[PDB]
């Protein structure tokens, strides 16, 4: 469960990502498609080539949603309502895939924010991404 | 292992630049800090109450180094991980009672630590190859569970 | 989530189980240990031989906990409160293991309850076991 | 695939008693009812809104028989599951875009349907043999994903 301590770390870290979030979103997706090919099955209508404009743009949409969740961290369910319907009821993404995207996000942040990625912050971000994943997969059945 | 020649050398070249003392303690340390469930197996290591205590603990650091040395043997026998880790497989099963699901957690923290250290050099293709290796290891370590 | 229909299905099936609950519990455990040997790592202190009294004994406990969950179907998170602290904080059981026990119980009811195990009842029982596993795994960090 | 000769004989013996036409339809039917998220892959089958609509659907029953026939081909080639299923793996990947997690769900449902049909004959040891088999089939169906 997100503690106030965790919330403070996430806010700090995310604040540091600042206007680079979009870039980090697209990189995380690229890392995911390469490292874990099975996740591509959900994006057959995407051009998934390196440097793809679709992936870039979708990366920005993923980063902005996470920006939204940070801002609404005490209220994630309500603020992610639409995305939750879309992922759990329309796309029907198997929960396992959220663990793959979160790890790729953590790798990305680790690769670009070396000073901020402390063991405490790592832990906080991991619990943060798990909570987001839970809300996005909740109303499945 | 489904590793390509380009990937095998992708892994090898990076590995030669790895500081085993730093990366080993950092990986084992973060395991214990990010996934505190795993502390259950290291109660003999002493003080693990806070991040600073875990990361500074000399048995943590020393043991991390040993874990990386075994990882090293794997990278040198990539076409036979099953035979390289067999004894260690039996050990973690028979003596230590470790649920193999924890092996994935360490592999991923390990990947995060490589990225933390190498920055730009830990490119998407390099991570993909490391992901295959870390899964290879995790599977090899689970193979003798009975 | 459970639907009114799911609750009705779970109560009827569990009702046919009856006194045999403990025996089904013990069977489920045995099936688990044999089909998925990694689970044995949580019981290094048990005798896990076929027919073991400790396993028969543990089975009854698991079965009674489920019976209690069925009695408090509208308030599982609080009724299984003490078991959640045990599983998630003292034993620290990785969540995949609950899916394996859930599956083995389902196999056990299917083999003993031919007439009851319809597709609909199978769907409800699966959702119920998922809900129970979620509660027992809920305070995981 | 770690199947001892006893497990193999237990698998094969039980399987001779199975009516594949029937079991296939029941197995695919229950998948769609118990894990309704899988229904997105079969919208050409027609009405799937209630359990009866699913279990009695003629396209469900015909497709289930197809699936169990391929499964039977696998049981006759236990020592080369990967080659037997290679073309089916690629198809499930490139053409149908099915997340391989779904193969595990079907394997488990199939194990429940076997237990439902055979009752007490489906013992703990026979189940263990069958799990190793459905896990092997799922890994084989997933191998050509890229
Ligand atoms: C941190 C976890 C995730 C977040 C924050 C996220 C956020 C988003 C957002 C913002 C959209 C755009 C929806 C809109 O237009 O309103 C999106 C669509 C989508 N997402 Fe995710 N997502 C996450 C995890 C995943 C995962 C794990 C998968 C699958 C492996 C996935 C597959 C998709 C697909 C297929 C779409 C539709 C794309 C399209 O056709 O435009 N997402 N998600
Ligand atoms: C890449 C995965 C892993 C590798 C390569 C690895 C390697 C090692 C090695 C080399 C040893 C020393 C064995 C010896 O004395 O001969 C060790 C011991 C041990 N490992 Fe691991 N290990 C891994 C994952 C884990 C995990 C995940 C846990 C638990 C969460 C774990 C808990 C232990 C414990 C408790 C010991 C005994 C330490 C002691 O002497 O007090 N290991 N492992
Ligand atoms: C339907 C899900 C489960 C239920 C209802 C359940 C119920 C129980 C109950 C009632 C106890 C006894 C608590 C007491 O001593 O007072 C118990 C203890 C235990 N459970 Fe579970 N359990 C479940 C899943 C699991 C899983 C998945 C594992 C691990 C694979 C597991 C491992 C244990 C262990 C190791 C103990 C302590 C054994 C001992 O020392 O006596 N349980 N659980
Ligand atoms: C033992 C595991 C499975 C086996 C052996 C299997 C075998 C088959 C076979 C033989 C076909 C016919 C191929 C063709 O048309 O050329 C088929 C088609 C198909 N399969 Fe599977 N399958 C398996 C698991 C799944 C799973 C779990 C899903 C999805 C949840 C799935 C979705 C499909 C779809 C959508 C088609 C094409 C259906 C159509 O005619 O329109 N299969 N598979």
């Amino acid at each position: 469960v997100l503690s106030p301590a965790d919330k403070t770390n996430v806010k700090a870290a995310w604040g540091k990502v600042g206007a680079h979030a979009g870039e980090y979103g697209a990189e995380a997706l690229e890392r995911m498609f390469l490292s874990f090919p099975t996740t591509k099955t959900y994006f057959p209508h995407f051009d998934l080539s390196h440097g793809s404009a679709q992936v870039k743009g979708h990366g920005k949409k993923v980063a902005d949603a996470l920006t939204n969740a940070v801002a609404h961290v005490d209220d994630m369910p309500n603020a992610l309502s639409a995305l939750s319907d879309l992922h759990a009821h329309k796309l029907r993404v198997d929960p396992v895939n959220f663990k793959l995207l979160s790890h790729c996000l953590l790798v990305t942040l680790a690769a670009h924010l070396p000073a901020e990625f402390t063991p405490a912050v790592h832990a906080s971000l991991d619990k943060f991404l798990a909570s987001v994943s839970t809300v996005l997969t909740s109303k499945y059945r | 292992m489904h590793l390509t020649p380009e990937e095998k050398s992708a892994v090898t070249a990076l590995w030669g630049k790895v500081n085993v003392d730093e990366v080993g303690g950092e990986a084992l340390g973060r395991l214990l800090v990010v996934y505190p469930e795993t502390q259950r197996f290291f109660e003999s290591f002493g003080d693990l109450s806070t991040p600073d205590a875990v990361m500074g603990n000399p048995k943590v650091k020393a043991h991390g180094k040993k874990v990386l040395g075994a990882f090293s043997d794997g990278l040198a026998h990539l076409d036979n991980l099953k035979g390289t880790f067999a004894t260690l497989s039996e050990l973690h099963c028979d003596k230590l009672h470790v649920d193999p699901e924890n092996f994935r957690l360490l592999g991923n923290v390990l990947v995060c630590v490589l990225a933390h250290h190498f920055g730009k050099e830990f490119t998407p293709p390099v991570q993909a190859a490391y992901q295959k290796v870390v899964a290879g290891v995790a599977n090899a370590l689970a193979h003798k569970y009975h």
